[PDB]
């Protein structure tokens, strides 16, 4: 089944660089042409380069040229772009694209990896459990806020993954100190508080953060 | 080449037909007959996928409910009995003409009938507390429409510049929103007041609900 599986996403300083990594499996990797698309904090799309098969034409948009190089290792299937002198305008998600050359579509895309280039240094966010109460209920509410930290994204899971159905991550909010914080909430049965064991997973790579929160009436 | 959606956004019940327009700014056809325009849709934490191109040319898999059609300037994509999975951010897309380039998207939203919010208050946790500050959480869940105000009261009196919200991306599951609402106060400030209450409006409730709790 044909994938892609982006890498090397983080934070930067301005005019630093940084490489991007997309490992592909299950397809003919060397015979098509491939891109690299961002999208942007506003949502907007822009296509960012692409490589030809053949390795041996290469295009850029001209935000990006002279910056930034498309490359392919044929041998291990990997796309990667390299990004020197970013800017701020460069902070956005990075997709990995196949672009089949009959109908010149992007049929199979990476799950992203975010750039953020900005002169501040990371930051690892608290984590603070919010208990189910007679204040948050046959349902009662519980959750995770993750406070204070930067750049983006973190992740949250429930149980490790186990718990999926009534969850919510909220999108980050800044805060007046220009650090995010966000929520990671989720409804179960209140009967079920006593018995049931309920923990948030959450990761910051940019600063290696890595916590489990057990949350408890 | 620039691409122009609308509308910007798109409410539309279930069942129902919805109808996206793209224009670009010069012509899309390239110089061998084919015009490279392509419908893109991206669900919430999802990559776009691909739904259309070659203006008509359904992609592999993609239901029979979404057409494309239109000429050199003016592209229509058009979605019958439109059902909640099929809501997002439904772009265009051209690689007709060099560098390839996306219009700025469509949301599509799915009607439903008003629903209230649950509406649930968390109190700072006491690790918070010793580091220094006390947030409390105001939580309105799985509500309709997405509009919603959040009065925060300490001892009865209005709060202001000191709280922030998001609101999720529309649910598949029930069409619905939720929406965390934060005060954050100094751990000083916080214990010299007595009532944490977080007042909802919604245009679900007849009048508005108050969940508070006491120090």
């Amino acid at each position: 089944e044909v994938k892609l599986v982006e890498s090397g996403g983080g934070l930067v300083k301005p005019g630093g660089s940084l490489k991007l990594s997309c490992a592909a499996s299950g397809f003919a990797f060397s015979t098509y042409d491939m891109s690299w698309i961002r999208q942007t904090p506003e949502k907007r799309l822009e296509w960012v380069a692409t490589i030809s098969s053949g390795g041996s034409y290469t295009y850029y948009p001209d935000s990006v040229k002279g910056r930034f190089t498309i490359s392919k290792d044929n041998a291990r299937n990997t796309l990667y772009l390299q990004m020197s002198s970013l800017r701020s305008g460069d902070t956005a998600l990075y997709y990995c694209t196949r672009f089949r050359y009959d109908g010149w579509y992007f049929d199979v895309w990476g799950q992203g990896t975010t750039v953020t280039v900005s002169s501040a240094s990371t930051k690892g966010p608290s984590v603070f459990p919010l208990a189910p109460s007679s204040k948050s209920t046959g349902t009662a509410a519980l959750g995770c806020l993750v406070k204070d930290y930067f750049p983006e994204p973190v992740t949250v899971s429930w149980n490790s993954g186990a718990l999926t159905s009534g969850v919510h991550t909220f999108p980050a909010v800044l805060q007046s100190s220009g650090l995010y914080s966000l929520s990671s909430v989720v409804t179960v049965p209140s009967s079920s508080l006593g018995t049931q064991t309920y923990i948030c997973n959450v990761n910051h790579k940019p600063s290696n953060t890595k916590v489990d929160k057990r949350v408890e009436p | 080449v620039l691409m122009t959606q609308t509308p910007l956004s798109l409410p539309v019940s279930l069942g129902d037909q919805a109808s996206i327009s793209c224009r670009s700014s010069q012509s899309i056809v390239h110089s061998n007959g084919n015009t490279f325009l392509e419908w893109y849709l991206q669900k919430p934490g999802q990559s776009p996928k691909l739904l259309i191109y070659k203006v008509s040319n359904r992609f592999s898999g993609v239901p029979d409910r979404f057409s494309g059609s239109g000429s050199g300037t003016d592209f229509t994509l058009k979605i019958s009995r439109v059902e909640a999975e099929d809501l997002g951010v439904y772009y265009c897309f051209q690689a007709s003409h060099v560098p390839p380039t996306f219009g700025s998207g469509t949301k599509l939203e799915i009607k439903r009938t008003v629903a209230a919010p649950s509406v649930f208050i968390f109190p700072p946790s006491d690790e918070q507390l010793k580091s220094g500050t006390a947030s409390v959480v105001c939580l309105l869940n799985n509500f309709y429409p997405r509009e919603a105000k959040v009065q925060w009261k300490v001892d009865n009196a209005l709060q202001s510049g000191n709280s922030q919200e998001s609101v999720t991306e529309q649910d598949s599951k029930d069409s619905t929103y939720s929406l965390s609402s934060t005060l954050t106060l100094s751990k000083a400030d916080y214990e010299k007041h007595k009532v944490y209450a977080c007042e909802v409006t919604h245009q679900g409730l007849s009048s508005p609900v108050t969940k508070s709790f006491n120090r």
